[PDB]
């Protein structure tokens, strides 16, 4: 199922228009509330006395109908932006005219195409509209993916058309686009309508729109191919392009006139359903990273950890492998290794522990620490009704517990999206007093990984997170736990902060500081910076929520470190950020930077707005 | 009858061609007309022929003495065409090629093909025998706002867009546009005894004369100026309509000879009769046909 529309500039009667488009399987219709070519005048006498009415009743349609089917239209003949001022007086009160009478009208949306470098008086007159009152209509920007200067025939004898790439110069759309919605403030109710034409442009200029706000992809008629049987198709790049629309699941318009005298819909809904999804509806959506140490997780948190047989079996095997390696075969029914599981919530890895026992073929004894009393509960009508004395659950944190013996090996999850940003670190550290001179840790290490990304989007979601009773800006000085959809990966991720267990180090410190360059191949702005990790379980058993190695676990999802102000980046220049693991004996937290190309302020000075509780 | 007066042209026997549009309530459609006598329009009791068409008349004009191109609000072009007896206005072709609606026709010197114009940005050559288009060129990067086909040369005309471009056509060309040396173009006009010579108007109300090689000026009109139409002297007179409702005549020099502001509203177009030499009618979208009588 595609969301698709029908643009139209000509409407005898919305009464049976309507009905057309509805019966060839459009869900909405874009038209003019006023007449296109009825221009009116609002100055000068005596066409401004013209009488009404100045255009259709709304009582032609039900109340229902505005509000679900009607996409209103800017009239073609506004021009705010105009050289003479007579024309932008009477194009301002029109404008608003038009954008009134959609409210009016109760309209989901109204669009305003941008097809000129400057439109600074149309922006303003649409942010005066935006802040008369605090609506829920929508304003989807018609902006070419080329510009029509830019793709005209060249047959000018005097002017002939460019020969040489211009590499920017062929993004000039994008910055039509971005320089309205800055004059605009980022308005959460100004979205893009990217319009396609017959010849895409170079991918450079189509990636410039990843992460960005594309509500509608306008598709004329024009751009549609012909194959045997004689129906409209598309070129298989045209196609690429649609795929690329379909996961940001944007509603594609068609327009124009039908030049194969619902065809070109058929052929969306045959593109549809031609395509190869767990974390389906988290998209781009923010969440708090959880803090299992500070805070107590709820039963259904530890149940989607344990929604994922790969990443125990992935313990299991880490475990099977060290038993194999410690317990020599001639020691199989002699020799029991001492098993901590540090954190073992509801017993995953308790389980995990005993398969892999059975499957080495030695013996163990286990322990199962977990401070979560609740946790503590399942342990214990688990240990009663299924393992026995073989396990011996322990009600304790980690640092505190005074263990009656020593481990041969520990088992911990303490590990966040951003790897250490559970305080994984500080835990094992205070549970290595109680493990063996040559016990093993499982995990040995892991790595946390930054990324430097660009999303308009997630921008401003964050910008949304503002609250009473807080410093207006401490939303962008904490990471999100989201599933990073609609952006823009601008470098290769690089490691950060790296931990490793046992730490035998003398001076055990768990502050960090490290200076990244990410090299940036092309024109972008910068909106914060992507992280995942990678560890290690014993040997070359691992796990990561990498994209480059991600484990094929539907579990961590990516982080995100924001920056207050955007970043402009130049392609070829250097993104250098510095980030910082900052610690009190109470908390813990991270600090971090952009220095290049342009200095940003520290994020989170002194954990003023983000702390980790110890 | 609708009351967005579009078009207004005089045939060579004298019957009068009305293009009306309906620019606002229900149903926004369109109609054309025939008044043999131009003293009863906008009567419609009194008319000699006229049909509705299914959307708005944005351009028209006459193919000969039977013939009637239309631009519509729909994108296509339409011909209609007089019955033997010339009291039915009939469908000759409606052909959707443009992809918005066409703003602008002309007829080229043979009658047998046309140029059309559209806010899709696209110029397009017909030919009418076969109903069909045989080139189609994008050579602006704007709405196309007046496109006119030169008086003599069925091969050469005019065009100018909401890109600030004016354009010489000349089909026999590889490259067969030509950019031609300020404010938004919207009319032209080919000189009737020159022909390499045009005039222009502009969206601030300037009237410009213009020579083929490579210029005369003057503030006529306080706002857009929506038509030139020269009168059939010998040395023709210039009549200049515009959006403020008002109509002027201008001589060799640009310079005003008559002026008038009986229409209430914009004044859409302006015809010279073939009988009557100094008499220039006018309609505009108060609903108004004024008859002017031009002093010589
Ligand atoms: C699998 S998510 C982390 C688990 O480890 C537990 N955990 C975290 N920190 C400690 C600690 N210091 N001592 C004991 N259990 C802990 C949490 O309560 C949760 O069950
Ligand atoms: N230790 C935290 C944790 N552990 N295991 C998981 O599967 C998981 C999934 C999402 C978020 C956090 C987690
Ligand atoms: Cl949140
Ligand atoms: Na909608």
């Amino acid at each position: 199922r595609v969301s698709s529309g029908r643009d139209l500039n000509c409407v005898p009667e919305i009464a049976d228009t309507l009905g057309a488009v509805a019966k060839q399987g459009f869900d909405f219709l874009c038209m003019p509330v006023f007449h296109p070519r009825f221009k009116r005048e609002f100055i000068q006498e005596p066409a401004k006395n013209r009488p009404g009415p100045q255009t259709r009743s709304d009582l032609l349609l039900s109340g229902r109908d505005w509000n679900t089917l009607i996409v209103g239209k800017l009239s073609p003949w506004i021009r705010p932006d105009s050289k003479v001022e007579k024309i932008r007086r009477n194009s301002e009160a029109a404008m608003l005219q038009e954008l009134n009478f959609g409210a009016y009208l109760g309209l989901p949306a109204f669009l305003l195409p941008l097809n000129q470098e400057d439109n600074t008086n149309l922006a303003r007159v649409l942010t005066n509209h935006i802040h008369t009152g605090h609506h829920s209509s929508m304003f989807w920007m018609r902006v070419p993916l080329v510009a029509p200067e830019d793709l005209r025939d060249d047959i000018i004898e005097n002017a002939p058309t460019t020969h040489t790439e211009e590499y920017s110069g062929e993004e000039k759309t994008w910055m039509w686009w971005h320089n309205f919605r800055t004059l605009c403030d980022y308005s959460k109710r100004i979205a893009v309508a990217l319009e396609i034409g017959a010849d895409l442009p170079s991918n450079h200029v189509i990636d410039r729109w990843l992460g960005e706000p594309i509500k509608a992809a306008i598709l004329p008629t024009s751009i549609f191919l012909t194959n045997k049987k004689g129906f409209p198709v598309l070129s298989k790049m045209h196609q690429r392009l649609i795929f690329r629309l379909l996961k940001l699941e944007v509603q594609f318009i068609i327009t124009g006139t039908n030049h194969h005298s619902c065809s070109y819909l058929q052929y969306l809904e045959y593109l549809s359903q031609n395509r190869p999804l767990f974390a389906k509806g988290y998209e781009d959506y923010l969440q708090s990273p959880l803090q299992p140490l500070m805070d107590n997780l709820e039963s259904q948190t530890y149940e989607v950890f344990e929604k994922d047989p790969i990443k125990y079996s992935q313990y299991q095997q880490a475990i099977y492998k060290c038993l194999l390696d410690r317990v020599p075969e001639e020691e199989k029914d002699t020799n029991v290794q001492v098993l901590m599981v540090l954190g073992a919530g509801r017993g995953p890895l308790v389980n995990a522990s005993l398969r892999a026992a059975k499957q080495a073929d030695r013996r163990i004894k286990l322990y199962a620490v977990e401070k979560n009393p609740n946790a503590v509960v399942t342990l214990e009508n688990w240990q009663f009704e299924e393992w026995g004395s073989q396990v011996t659950v322990v009600s304790s944190d980690m640092r505190e517990w005074v263990a009656p013996e020593k481990a041969d090996i520990i088992v911990s999850e303490l590990l966040g999206s951003f790897a250490d940003n559970e305080l994984s670190p500080e835990c094992l550290d205070g549970a290595q007093h109680f493990l063996k001179d040559d016990g093993v840790s499982i995990p040995g290490e892991y790595t946390s990984f930054l990324a430097p990304i660009s999303s308009s989007k997630l921008y401003n979601e964050v910008r949304a997170c503002r609250e009473k009773d807080r410093d207006p800006e401490a939303q962008f000085e904490m990471p999100y736990v989201v599933r990073l959809h609609n952006f823009h990966q601008l470098s290769a991720p690089q490691p950060c902060f790296t931990f490793s267990h046992p730490n035998r180090d003398p001076m055990i410190d768990n502050n960090r500081y490290c200076t990244l360059e990410f090299p940036v191949e092309v024109n972008t702005v910068l909106h914060g910076f992507a992280g995942y990790f990678e560890t290690v379980l014993y040997q070359d058993i691992t796990l990561s929520i990498r994209p480059e190695t991600h484990s094929p676990m539907f579990s961590w999802f990516p982080i995100l470190f924001p920056i207050k102000q955007p970043i402009t980046v130049r392609e070829g220049q250097t993104i250098c950020v510095r980030f910082w693991r900052c610690s009190n004996s109470k908390k813990v937290w991270y600090e971090w930077a952009v220095t290049a190309p342009v200095c940003s302020a520290i994020h989170n000075p002194t954990g003023r707005s983000y702390t980790i509780g110890l | 009858m609708e009351r967005q007066l579009e078009a207004a042209r005089y045939r060579s026997d004298g019957a009068l061609l009305l293009g009306a549009s309906s620019l606002s309530g229900r149903c926004w459609a369109g109609s054309l007309w025939l008044f043999k006598d131009p003293c009863a329009a906008p009567n419609e009791g009194f008319c000699s022929a006229g049909v509705q068409t299914e959307a708005g008349v944005a351009d028209l004009t006459w193919v000969g003495e039977r013939g009637i191109l239309v631009a519509s609000d729909s994108g296509a072009v339409e011909l209609w065409e007089l019955d033997e007896n010339e009291t039915l206005i009939v469908s000759k072709f409606c052909k959707y090629e443009h992809d918005d609606i066409v703003s602008t026709v002309s007829v080229l010197s043979s009658g047998t093909q046309a140029v059309s114009g559209s806010k899709d940005i696209c110029i397009k050559v017909w030919d009418l025998a076969q109903q069909v288009v045989l080139s189609s060129y994008r050579a602006h990067a704007a709405q196309v706002t007046c496109v006119a086909a030169s008086p003599h040369k069925d091969s050469v005309f005019l065009s100018c867009s909401e890109d600030n471009r004016i354009l010489l056509w000349d089909t026999r060309c590889p490259k067969p546009a030509s950019q031609i040396g300020g404010y938004l173009p919207t009319s032209l006009a080919w000189h009737p005894q020159q022909s390499e010579v045009f005039v222009f108007g502009d969206e601030n109300g300037t009237v410009s004369l213009v020579d083929t090689k490579s210029v005369l000026s003057s503030a006529v009109h306080s706002q857009c100026v929506t038509g030139l139409v020269f009168s059939p002297h010998s040395v023709p007179f210039l009549a200049s309509l515009s959006e403020d409702c008002s109509l002027a005549v201008l001589d060799s020099s640009l310079s005003e000879l008559f002026r008038s502001q009986a229409h209430r509203d914009f004044v859409r177009d302006a015809t010279w009769s073939p009988l009557n030499h100094s008499l220039l009618t006018t309609v505009g979208w108060d609903h108004q046909v004024v008859h002017h009588v031009v002093p010589t």
